[PDB]
């Protein structure tokens, strides 16, 4: 029923799909970063080392990919793009307007299950810490988990690492009715 | 030009090709998709 | 040989307590193995082990299971004897399949829980085939090679009733069941320590996320029942006979023969519940299954 | 775009060879490639096939079990070995690239070919009308060909193809499905048919139209040229 | 007379796609399709027999947009990067191989849409819009006049004129040759994220964000509103039917809806889609309406 040609264009759609699983077997083990944060954060990006940049940093035999623009301009739209990220990666260095922007981004429609890195770029340190939690405390409950930290350094691919292992555990530790 | 003017025409545009509409007349199953 | 028929009362519920678990371990596996082959979402490397064993246990319901009922209650072969070579070697492997194929599946869980970040790597379709291929080969070549050739019964004849006509069963002597013995307990003890170390992971997790015993009591208990649940389906069907068998073997056959075959239904049984534990406790499963009923 | 030849010369009969056909400047992994033999007095012919990735190897039903065919994708070179050599396989061999998509233009480039000298089933026949139709310059030609079976499948498409060889040169594609123009070929050439009977059609002719017209058919594999027909001029 | 109950059912299913889905166009033979992916892949789809004719590789992963020439011979894409990607396919080898790399914009790009075989219109996030020369990189013209960053652009049958909307609730209408703002209507409460136009060429359907389709006619007027209590969410997409009877809508629900042009009421439902709708095609005879979302899948009914 099919001619000589007709199989021929069937054997190259499944050698294509056979490229597509192959592409998908590297594709679902590299894990994307999404960096944030304000022009005074000093934003690291060069220490781990056109409308958007990535930098690839391997840690312990694993491979990230880490994404942040830089020549765009309201948020509000090209933020959708960003919601099947790992984590978001956000850096601080002032307060409350970097505060706001960090409500707004927390509480965002389609931000919702990603969790946030948040460095942090003894009694005063701790004040702002606990700021910038009492938003991720307020809502959120079971999907977000925000991890705050107190970063400057050569050992800031380790945190990251250490995170993202986090939140994998807890997702599947979540999908297995174990917690 | 007249809003009653503006819809009369695009009721007579609408009414003059839905006689070539696959969409609105299903097309007997010469279907290209069919089954 | 007109073996005494060993009729019970009136009260034969049993009939209405053993084949409710040969329908179960029939019809709810046959449709846990659709369930992982019509949809291509399930596709996942941890899902071919489940379907191995789903398969290798609806072999079970399908052919074992109602001639053992009816030996069971009846206490009289009615079949031939000369399925009973046959019969014998069917269970002795498929029972075993599925304990190693339950000791992969922790295996792979205790994988995906310990190292999340490099397990798709870790873990992909081959080695699910590689755990699949090893554990039949196992229960195979143990089955046969100790059941079929008959070299299990080298000077035991003593249990008046391997030596009579339309009588089955399979009276391990004293070198053999120390090699049934150990195939038992090594699948054990690894799932026991792994799903230990799951636990305790689970429970450091708990204390991270709070922060109150108020709180972490109710995660405790919600990461304990469900690994509690799966350990004790396994060892009180598991455990009952085992003990039995090491026992008889070095002691001189002392066991009547009208609680061996409920003993046996005892390891027989856990084919029932293995689906309703590993496929019908999560809600992805429990979807498919609602789609599959009803007319789509 | 570059295919060429190495092997023949002269053999003893039943002996062996190996005729490689290496390709650059084109995308080698993507294309299926025939091999198509011409005796040195007669029209024609195919030999051998392979597809894209080695999943579908076909061969004539004259040398099903005497040759065979292999492509190194790495080392972008094609060959086959023969053995037991016949009197019959005296020729010129050619490699042809082949690209099947909706849409693509199978058998749209030919390579130069080598010659071999050889020391001392149900199919199609397509024949030609005429073998020598001389016609004048600037005149218009309506060369015919028929077909043992429709060519044309449920699907719509006829699967008729045309090749021109030129005096010197191995034959090039001009008419693919009998309505499609091949890149290079001007407007002047034209196809047309119904099922059975082919035509081709001329409009004006320069001092390069000469040349031998071969026909194709491609619905059921085992397929045959033709003599074809010399246009005199 | 009203339309009544109109049932449209999934006639092939384009799997294959890694990751979601923004953008698809539809050839101009009415069989060949292109899809864009978040994991850096155009697709091509032969649609009646569900193959896969090509599967090229992108080189920046966040795309926005898809185009198919009219020719068929190119296909552009564009996104995040700033840079408009055209890929030739009726080239002399056998594998598809980029052509030109536009890089004149600031934003991110949106849309952009083939007017010739070496003309384009692109519409960015820098609330402007702009002609290129393929040949020559440039823009010959460059309009302004936006405050809001552009989501969406369609031209017209004729192709001297095409309408932008923006994110500042109104839709321009642009000069191809003059390159100057000719009419601007502002009929929405939100930003608007689709535009199309109708098969006259005299009026056009927008769609925004609080769940209400707008149609426009060049009587400088909105005509009808399409809404309902029912639906909250925005609206993805718009596009009309071969007659212009129809008009078909994409939701952030999964539910796409199907709208009648002149009663302006409610008439099929298109449900099916695991996620929400994206992108809505629909062919040029009019016998097929593709649709795809964000899990990855495409889907085509008649």
């Amino acid at each position: 029923t099919l001619s000589a040609e007709d199989k021929a264009a069937v054997e190259r759609s499944k050698m294509i799909e056979k490229q597509l699983q192959k592409d998908k077997q590297v594709y679902r083990a590299t894990h994307r970063l999404l960096l944030l944060g304000a022009d005074n954060s000093g934003k690291i990006v060069k220490q781990m080392r056109s409308g958007i940049f990535e930098t690839k940093f391997q840690v312990d035999k694993v491979n990230f990919h880490m994404f942040d623009v830089g020549a765009q301009r309201e948020r509000r739209k090209w933020i959708q793009c960003f919601n099947d990220v790992t984590a978001i990666i956000f850096v601080v260095d002032r307060l409350q307007e970097a505060l706001n922007d960090f409500k707004s981004i927390w509480n965002n429609r389609w931000l919702r299950t990603i969790s946030v890195i948040l460095f942090l770029n003894t009694r005063a340190k701790y004040f702002i810490r606990d700021e910038f939690l009492r938003i991720s405390t307020a809502s959120g409950d079971g999907r977000h988990y925000c991890y705050p930290h107190f970063t400057c350094d050569t050992e800031n691919a380790r945190r990251i690492f250490n995170d993202c292992r986090d939140i994998i555990q807890r997702m599947h530790l979540r999908q297995y009715e174990l917690l | 030009i007249k809003v009653s003017k503006a819809a009369a025409d695009l009721m007579a545009y609408c009414e003059a090709h839905a006689k070539e509409d696959p969409l609105l007349t299903p097309v007997p199953a010469e279907n290209p998709f069919r089954e | 040989c007109i073996k005494s028929s060993y009729a019970p009362w009136p009260r034969a519920i049993l009939y209405g307590v053993l084949g409710l678990g040969a329908l179960l371990a029939v019809f709810g596996n046959l449709l846990v193995i659709i369930a992982i082959l019509h949809f291509k979402q399930l596709h996942t490397p941890t899902n071919f082990l489940v379907a191995s064993l789903a398969c290798a246990d609806f072999l079970v319901g399908v052919t074992v299971m109602p001639f053992s009922t009816v030996r069971s209650v009846e206490s009289c072969w009615y079949f031939g004897e000369s399925y009973c070579k046959f019969h014998t070697c069917f269970d002795t492997s498929f029972c075993f399949a599925s304990l190693f194929h339950l000791c992969c599946i922790s295996i792979d869980r205790y994988i995906a829980v310990t190292d999340p970040l490099t397990y798709p790597t870790k873990f992909t379709v081959s080695v699910s085939g590689l755990c699949i291929a090893l554990s039949w080969f196992f229960s195979v070549t143990y089955s046969f090679s100790i059941f079929y050739t008959g070299a299990n019964e080298e000077g035991i004849e003593e249990l008046v009733a391997l030596t009579c006509v339309g009588g089955c069963q399979a009276p391990l002597n004293q070198n053999w069941v120390l090699l049934c013995f150990l195939l038992f307990f090594l699948p054990t003890v690894v799932m026991v320590f792994l799903y230990g170390r799951i636990f305790l992971v689970a429970k450091y997790q708990a204390r991270k996320i709070e922060g109150y015993k108020e709180r972490v009591a109710k995660r405790e208990r919600k990461a304990a029942k469900t690994l509690g649940i799966a350990m004790a389906a396994f060892l009180v069907s598991w455990l009952p006979y085992i003990i039995d068998a090491v026992i008889d073997a070095y002691m001189n056959f002392i066991t009547p023969a009208y609680v061996y075959e409920i003993l046996v239904w005892c390891v027989y049984y856990n084919s029932a519940m293995n689906p309703l534990i590993y496929a019908f406790f999560y809600p992805w499963f429990r979807k498919a299954i609602k789609l599959i009923v009803s007319g789509k | 775009v570059q295919l060429v030849e190495s092997g023949g010369g002269l053999v003893q009969p039943g002996g062996s060879r190996k005729l490689s056909c290496s390709a650059s400047g084109f995308a080698f992994s993507s294309f299926g490639m025939h091999w198509v033999r011409q005796a040195p007095e007669k029209g024609l012919e195919w030999v051998a096939y392979i597809s894209s990735g080695s999943g579908t190897i076909y061969y004539a039903d004259t040398v099903k079990g005497r040759f065979t065919i292999s492509r190194d994708d790495p080392k972008n070179t094609l060959f086959l070995q023969m053995t037991s050599l016949r009197s019959e396989d005296t020729a010129m061999y050619y490699c042809v690239r082949s690209i099947y998509y909706y849409g693509s233009s199978p058998f749209d480039f030919w390579g130069q070919g080598t010659t071999l000298t050889v020391s001392a089933s149900a199919d199609i026949v397509m024949t030609q009308a005429t073998s020598s139709v001389p016609v004048t310059p600037g005149e218009s030609v309506s060369i015919s060909c028929r077909s043992s079976k429709s060519l044309l499948h449920s699907n719509g498409n006829t699967y008729l193809y045309w090749f021109l060889q030129r005096p010197g040169q191995s034959p090039q594609l001009l008419i693919y499905r009998m309505s499609n123009l091949a890149s290079g070929v001007p407007d002047r050439f034209s196809g047309s048919g119904s099922g059975t009977a082919f035509t081709l059609t001329i409009s004006r002719l320069e001092a390069e139209d000469v040349g031998v017209y071969y026909c194709m058919q491609h619905l059921e594999y085992p397929l045959t040229f033709g003599a074809g027909t010399k246009l005199e001029l | 007379d009203p339309v009544g109950r109109i049932q449209m059912r999934t006639r092939r299913t384009l799997r294959g796609h890694l990751a979601k889905i923004y953008a698809m166009h539809w050839g101009t033979d009415s069989r060949l399709l292109v899809s864009a992916s978040q994991d850096g892949k155009l697709i091509i789809w032969d649609s009646y027999t569900t193959n896969k004719v090509h599967a090229i590789p992108l080189r920046s992963s966040w795309v926005m947009t898809c185009a198919y020439a009219p020719s068929g011979n190119y296909v552009a894409c564009g996104g995040l990067d700033n840079i408009c990607s055209i890929y030739n396919l009726k080239t002399r080898e056998g594998n598809v191989r980029v052509s030109r790399e536009l890089a004149g914009h600031t934003g991110y790009l949106s849309c952009c849409r083939f007017l010739d075989d070496n003309q384009i219109v692109t519409s960015s996030g820098d609330t402007t819009c702009a002609l290129w020369d393929i040949e020559t990189g440039q823009q010959t013209t460059t309009f302004t006049g936006h405050t809001g960053d552009v989501m969406s652009l369609s031209l017209a049958p004729d192709t001297r004129l095409f309408v932008s909307g923006a994110c500042d609730a109104s839709a321009k209408l642009w000069d191809v040759r003059e390159g100057m703002c000719r009419q601007t209507f502002t009929g929405h409460e939100s930003d608007i994220n689709a535009i199309c136009f109708f098969p006259n060429g005299n009026a056009f359907a927008t769609g925004s964000d609080d769940a209400t389709c707008r149609l426009f006619d060049l009587a400088d007027q909105e005509l009808m509103t399409y809404s309902h209590d029912n639906i909250i969410c925005g609206i993805t997409s718009v596009s009309f039917s071969k007659s212009g009877r129809l008009l078909l809508a994409g939701y952030d629900d999964f539910n796409c809806n199907v709208w009648d042009a002149l009663k302006a009421d409610r008439a099929g439902v298109l449900a099916g889609h695991d996620n929400r709708v994206s992108c809505l095609g629909v062919t040029d005879d009019g016998m097929a309406v593709a649709t795809g979302s964000w899990d990855s899948f495409l889907k085509i009914w008649n």
